């Protein structure tokens, strides 16, 4: 049926229609426009008139303006036609490849999964970063959160999980690039090309890009989660594969969502945000998981804003995840690359009866001289080195040594660090960190555990800081 | 020497007790005004945004 | 009665025309008012049109007619800007002739997408050393620039723009830089002070000025980094390369909040709207490099925010650091410490990295920028004098002198290959068993030296843009000549 | 023509009018007063209704009560009239002397200066006080900000400086007295009249006197600095001269915003500000400047609400400034006198080109040596200067006998202090302060430096203590 | 049921912290007046109303008892948000749990000088 | 509690009925039903109260923390009501115990959070000084007798200020 | 009326921090938009012009007075507190009374270097 344009302030449309009133994630399409402008219907505000949300921009609407409704959400494009092509949060092509050829359609609103769908396998996916594979790893069909603050290394850490586990995989991928840099979905698509990973003119691509970047407005912000994560449901479920949904960043999601909360007439929640975040969380997240359907490793990029964990976005988030990998400023700032937090990141699969004891009791031996050290660096910034024990300033040199040997050089992150990248095995990683532990290299000096991959480059460099 | 020196350590260490017992005091008052203003400040922001619908 | 095309002001105040009418009104539309002032219109409502004015609002009376425009906001564009100071809608305010340039450009567009743009690549040598070694900018980067007040952030881009100079009085086109300064809320002295300077130097010629200061209303505060973003989007568009500094977004985002505040819009955090973050995202992001099918050129962003007591990790500084690829954080305590650039080397970033970069400087500050964060880490933990082992002591003694070098004065931005000279010197070890104090003394003694007698050697490393073993093995007998002539 | 009150509350009041809409900014004469109450429009409301705000108290009037349209805006007496002279916001004399008797009036809503009618040229103005001179000089024709907490000595800075330079200055001066004490206006008038600026019997005077003290409503706060611009303004302008103007204090501008912006009934901004604080001072201060026409040197005294400088009204301000000259607390409970911060006060012509390398190098040294010192607080506040090293507890000693060599005893301040007032040429203040640095008063005690002119009475005072 | 016919309960609310946002997302979109961190004035009404429910029974209604543990997540330590004072108030006593205890090997990283049951030694055998 | 805080309250009543003839007032603003149910039989078991004969030295009053905040805003108010008979009709110079004095002032923001007043510093109600004012003043001394109050104090997040 | 009848009078507020509450009070049940500590922008004002009404007038008006004493309660000796500021930005000194000096011995417990008098010396006898 069709409607009229009634009020538009900012994003947000209001819509009158005379006799068939449609209902609430109806997609409307709005007309007299030369690009394709999408409106979700948010809420009913009585009197024959809804109030929706501008996927495109608004500007050039005028009030009496007409707007059909397809009598369905935002259907968007599933199937493998769509692995190597870019998507918008409207299910239209921006590669520039002509249409996306395929005959079946999924709305991108859908009920999560029962729990009856659950499942509780959850063996080890080895990253190859020492920090993360040691204190807590990631599980195969299990939900992963990149935490961190403005310029931490949450993008260059998803990449690089892209580069070492994405390439080494059989079956199918989603990057859904929600709110973000339009350059870095220009510098991961021709990265991509290059690796092979997409192939422009046969259908090997393994992974399917949905980008709607900081340059939209919120509604497109608010919704290319969705649509990406619809393109993954359907691998899940319909295909039988394992699927590797890549999200950058989840925060844009609910961020675009305060944006709107004013204009749609909500009194303001903590901290500026809207009323409706855990929930509108809550249907978005159960959604993105492992079910007995098909296997879906999440990894999610979680923007902190301010660098505080505790902001009403990332705090909700947390409780939502199997494994978390938190970063930090201040790691960051002393060089220490990747920035994760030892004393912060955790995961659910850190068990002596899931990944053995000798990983355990080792993981745990690195948080406790951590901690014991981070305690101590207050005092004895003041009162100075000489008066701690032996056996403490033991505990301070082992500690800074272990510092460094959890930093790392990635391979995509080459053009920052100047060093070559490295991968470091599982079996590698817990030997290097029981050997500086029991005092194996107390003899050897500080900085050559910084910046090298195993423990065995550590005793080659400190023969090169010799001479 | 040591005899100086443990009259010397215990002078210095009884001031340096001193000067950190007024250091909590400034520092937990300074900790009190600020918990006090975040809390009234975020109160503020939701007080602003209710009354203007 | 025909209120489609026209339509009454029901009320003016602070800025904000309720207008009665213009039913067939466009949402952003410019529209004008009965005494000549420009509005926009924002807020569609149901019974009226709420209107954002450009300028003073005495101008504006109830019952005064409101005519449409049919056309979005939009300002003049093209070459005849360069050289010319001018205002948020490029009306000149220089005391010479008026804006005479045929092409125009809307103020709103929305940013390139994926394909039009080609990863960044081509340096854009600010020379300024602690940024061009450590926080490389290239052509289509976006860099922010922040820290406290005084802390020398205009004085980053002013150098930035007087660089270009040696550039653009040469042949080659893709080798040009066409400078842009939006001016955000200062003072007109200021900016009159600053286009000064840049007149004295020569810069003004490739320069265009857009001004908004602070008697000027908050919609052209709010608009100015648009409008000077639509005329560098010119030279981005048509094959040529472009800088645009915006100083500053804090100002900016003041002035936002005033119009959305008055527009009985519900604020947010700190009373800024909830879309203060799509302010600066939609601005930036339409700052690019863009591919060989979309014409080459490119668009470089320098945005400036303005911190409170050197809190990076602040609402507004962490929005503007989201949205940028990298920044250059300043601090109040370095400043004064004599490092100048004041640049926390930790806190600062560069998101394109070596590939911004000359190979020329990638080998010399090829580790420097990690290593330097190290230094910080160890000289802060071992400020007491206890006994440490060699090589902690030589990271020290190499740090501190490193930190030496990349202290830099004013209006003399140096040339690539003389900053891959004198990097050369304390990276390869040299400096070394030198007093920190004079290293200083060291630089311009060596710097002045290489300028005289090799010019064959500095012009080799700007011709190839590269250290070759030949050119390493002359470098190498120069400085340690040089070095024994020093410590003596 | 003629208006009727609607409404009214505080300082707002509503204003219906049948017949002839007056515009923004237009006074409006209140009918049936026994002194003149003039409402400025401020808004159009709509149904042919204005809001206003009063310039003097809206006690007594009634709803249906008559007003008129003055057909201008609030239009002072300009001229050299104005000067020996007080005047509250519309211009009335409040001196007891009868009519201010000018040949022109003005409106105290003018435009500011356009960019093509700023001056650039930048000229060294010598204060007398040290820190000032040394770290963060005042240039002739710039801006000048005094940034201070409460009770830590603008005032008594700004008429320092009303000292040292007003009487060496051969051109006229202008003091706006804005939301600050009625008896320092009193202190300042017969101060002026005793001192001779201000003549009774002749008509000499150097100095125009305008006054909206914290007696005042609000809106008469909001406005009284703009009054006491185009009084200077004029004398910029329309006679080609160079001008003194001292505010104190420009903070109750702002201040009395946030009280009329509250009963206009405006969304706030952050801290309970008006959200119009940075345009209502840019339309403000840009009209306190130095053009091409002629030249005013503007020293305004900035109050600091509960000693943040984060708070939106001083933190906007310093962008519309020269040179600042940041007071302290924490330096004025230790007994530094003036308390000024050397590491948070700031000059734009703090350049080597402009003020010569051998001042650059000199202030820049005492910065470094201050700033060396207070990265050391946090270990002094603890153990104590003793458990330092050789190296830097001598960099504490020298910065601390810098510390006391920037106090200066003020001639205004004679009576606190007790020492007789100083006034230490340029020459020797960069002299002393290079001779602390390079170490040649080493052996000299501490307590010395404080509260000394030049750097011959911290060897004189020296030699006595021995 | 189990605490009125004759037999003993133990309940685990998982957590309260949730709860109180869900209620507070239905009090701010019904409009009902925001107080401290956007919750409403009967938040504490809302826990004091479950948690009262808890309790020992006598002879004459049964014998029987129902024994609450809910649960609180504080943010970067802060016992004193609204929500966290509200329920610590409530209850009989609280079992604290801290960060840097977990990692320093104290599991479970229970702070004992904090860490309080006011009902203590009467819910204890003699041997323990 | 754990430190004889029920106890010195039941000796304070036994006390000061005993020398002054003065009986005692308990307010439960915001009481544990649990220590609401242990502090009546306590008193039972000490002498305090009485069930047998009308010996007793105390009347309770309880606002229990499941009620409403209106109930626990004006529980303080019932309990103070019943001294002030004691006081003015006989002359007597009474106890009464508020426990807690916070809950009085929790409850009291709760309330004015409820009806739609905008709060005050620190989220406590604009009305925190004279909601405590009005009933404080009612307790104290008269030419007929007094009233003296043992009240329990709660600092929330360990600051006076 | 003393000070407008050629008389001298003496005037103690006590206390203007209480009455300060109660403007917050009336100001915050008026909607009226609040800042720091929840007061509003006129707080200020509220004590400026009270204390400027304070005053020595001229002989032709009568040559009287009323003297102002006002009285201000910090926390934990915050004089740099909101309304601690703003009152000692209206008046002409002030009387700093210490906690610690009152807890020694010292009463009345006046902290010297921190008190101030700015028109002290011209109003006080040759002799003293
Ligand atoms: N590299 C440098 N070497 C020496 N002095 C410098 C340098 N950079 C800046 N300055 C000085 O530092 C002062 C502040 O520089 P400026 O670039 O104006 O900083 P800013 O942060 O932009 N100022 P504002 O915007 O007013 O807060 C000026 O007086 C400069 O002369
Ligand atoms: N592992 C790493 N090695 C070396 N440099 C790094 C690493 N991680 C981050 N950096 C540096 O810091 C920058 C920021 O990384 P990035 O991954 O973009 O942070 P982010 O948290 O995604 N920022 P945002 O999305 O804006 O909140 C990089 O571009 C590098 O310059
Ligand atoms: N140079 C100085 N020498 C001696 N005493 C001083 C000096 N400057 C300030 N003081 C002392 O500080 C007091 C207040 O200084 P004042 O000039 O009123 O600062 P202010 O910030 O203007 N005060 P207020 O307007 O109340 O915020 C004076 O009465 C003096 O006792
Ligand atoms: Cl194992
Ligand atoms: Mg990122
Ligand atoms: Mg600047
Ligand atoms: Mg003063
Ligand atoms: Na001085």
């Amino acid at each position: 049926t069709t409607g009229r344009i009634v009020a538009v302030i900012g994003a947000v449309v209001d819509v009158q229609f005379d006799e068939g009133l449609p209902p609430i994630l109806n997609a409307l399409e709005v007309q007299g426009r030369e690009t394709r402008l999408v409106l979700e219907v948010a809420q009913h505000l009585g009197e024959s008139t809804v109030r929706t949300i501008a996927m495109d921009g608004t500007e050039g609407l005028v009030r009496g303006q007409k707007v059909l409704d397809s009598g369905a959400p935002i259907r968007i494009p599933v199937g493998p036609e769509t692995l190597g092509r870019i998507m918008n949060v409207i299910g239209e092509p921006i590669d520039e490849r002509g249409p996306i050829k395929t005959k079946q359609f999924a709305a991108i609103h859908a009920e999560a999964p029962e729990f009856v769908e659950m499942s509780v396998e959850q063996e080890i996916l080895v990253t190859g970063i020492k920090v993360v594979d040691l204190l807590a790893p990631y599980a195969k069909g299990g939900k992963i959160g990149l935490f961190g603050g403005a310029g931490v290394g949450k993008t260059v850490l998803i990449m690089e999980l892209i580069n070492n586990v994405a390439k080494a995989h059989g079956g199918y991928s989603v990057f859904a690039g929600v709110g973000e840099r339009t350059r870095e979905g220009n510098d991961l698509y021709h990265e991509m090309i290059e690796s092979g990973v997409i192939n422009l003119k046969d259908a090997t691509s393994k992974v399917a890009l949905v980008y709607g970047q900081m340059n939209e407005p919120p509604g497109a912000r608010a919704r290319v989660a969705l649509t990406g994560l619809t393109v993954a449901e359907y691998f899940r479920d319909q295909e039988g594969q394992d699927v590797l949904l890549f999200i950058d960043n989840i925060f844009r999601f609910t961020q675009a969502g305060s944006e709107v909360s004013a204009l749609l007439g909500r009194i303001p929640s903590a901290v500026g945000y809207q009323p409706t975040l855990a929930t509108d969380m809550g249907t978005m997240q159960e959604r993105i998981t492992t079910t007995k359907k098909g296997s879906i490793t999440s990894v999610q990029a979680i923007y902190v804003p301010a660098d505080d964990l505790t902001d009403p976005a990332p705090a909700t988030t947390f409780a939502h995840l199997d494994a978390t990998t938190v970063l930090s400023r201040a790691i960051a700032e002393l060089g220490i690359y990747p920035a994760v937090d030892p004393l912060d990141s955790t995961s659910r699969i850190m068990d002596p009866n899931i990944v053995g004891s000798e990983h355990y009791d080792v993981a745990r031996g690195v948080q406790k001289i951590l901690q014991d050290y981070k305690s101590l660096q207050d005092i004895i910034a003041i009162l100075g080195m000489d008066e701690l024990s032996e056996e403490d300033k033991l505990t301070v040199s082992r500690a800074r040594k272990i510092q460094r040997f959890l930093s790392q050089p990635f391979q995509v992150a080459e053009v920052f660090t100047g060093h070559l990248g490295k991968l470091v095995p599982l079996k590698e990683t817990i030997k290097g960190f029981q050997q500086i532990l029991a005092g194996e290299y107390d003899h050897l000096p500080e900085q050559a555990f910084y910046m090298v991959g195993p423990i065995e480059e550590a005793v080659a460099k400190a023969d090169k800081l010799a001479e | 020497s040591t005899t100086s020196e443990q009259s010397a350590r215990m002078t210095a260490m009884d001031n340096a007790s001193k000067n950190a017992s007024e250091m909590i005091d400034k520092l937990t008052l300074t900790f009190n005004r600020t918990r006090q203003a975040v809390i009234t400040k975020e109160l503020i922001e939701i007080i602003s945004g209710a009354a203007a619908l | 009665v025909d209120l489609e095309e026209t339509g009454r002001v029901l009320s003016i105040g602070d800025g904000i025309a309720r207008v009665h009418g213009l039913r067939n009104v466009q949402a952003e539309e410019m529209v004008e008012f009965s005494s000549g002032l420009k509005g926009m219109s924002l807020n569609l409502e149901p019974d009226n049109v709420g209107v954002v004015v450009f300028g003073n609002d005495k101008l504006i009376k109830e019952g005064d007619i409101v005519k449409r425009t049919g056309a979005i906001v939009d300002v003049p564009v093209g070459e005849e800007l360069l050289g010319r100071v001018v205002d948020a809608l490029g009306n000149a305010i220089d005391g010479k002739g008026p804006i005479g340039s045929k092409a125009r450009r809307r103020v709103g567009l929305k940013a390139p997408g994926i394909i039009p743009r080609i990863s960044v690549r081509e340096p854009m040598q600010t020379g300024i050393k602690a940024v061009d070694s450590l926080v490389p900018i290239g052509r289509g980067q976006r860099e922010l620039i922040i820290g406290d007040r005084q802390t020398g952030k205009t004085s980053i881009a002013i150098d930035t723009i007087i660089n270009q100079k040696r550039f653009n009085d040469g042949t080659d086109e893709k080798k040009k830089l066409y400078c842009i300064y939006v001016a955000i809320g200062q003072k007109r002295s200021t900016v009159a002070q600053l286009v000064k300077r840049l007149t004295d130097a020569d810069a003004m010629k490739y320069t265009i000025v857009v001004s908004a200061t602070a008697s000027d209303a908050a919609p052209l505060q709010y608009l100015a980094p648009y409008s000077g973003c639509s005329m560098g989007e010119y030279f981005r568009d048509n094959g040529k390369h472009a800088l645009i500094i915006y100083d500053d977004l804090s100002k900016q985002a003041v002035a936002y909040r005033q119009m959305s505040l008055l527009l009985r819009r519900p604020p947010g955090r700190e009373a800024y709207p909830g879309d203060v973050f799509y302010l600066h995202s939609r601005l930036l992001e339409r700052a690019a490099k863009m591919n060989d099918a979309f014409g080459g050129g490119s668009l470089t962003a320098l945005p400036v925010i303005e911190t409170q007591a050197g809190d990076v990790s602040a609402y507004i500084p962490t929005n503007v650091i989201s949205i940028t690829d990298g920044q250059i954080f300043l601090e109040t305590e370095l400043f004064y410490k004599g490092i100048r650039p004041a640049i926390n080397v930790g806190l600062s970033v560069s998101r394109v990295g070596s590939a911004a970069q000359t190979r020329a400087m990638k080998q010399v500050a090829g580790t420097m920028k990690l290593e330097l964060a190290q230094y910080r880490e160890v000289a802060a933990f071992a400020q007491f004098g206890s006994d440490l082992d060699a090589a902690t002591q030589q990271l020290l003694s190499r740090g501190v002198r490193l930190t030496e070098l990349l202290k830099q004065g004013q209006y003399s931005p140096m040339a690539i290959e003389e900053q891959v000279a004198v990097i050369y010197a304390g990276v390869r070890g040299y400096l070394d068993k030198l007093e920190p104090s004079k290293i200083t003394k060291f630089e311009n003694a060596f710097l002045s030296h290489v300028i005289s007698q090799h010019q064959a050697l500095l012009g080799k490393i700007r011709t190839d843009g590269k250290i070759s073993e030949e050119s390493d093995a002359k470098l190498k007998e120069i400085v340690t000549n040089f070095l024994a002539g020093f410590e003596a």
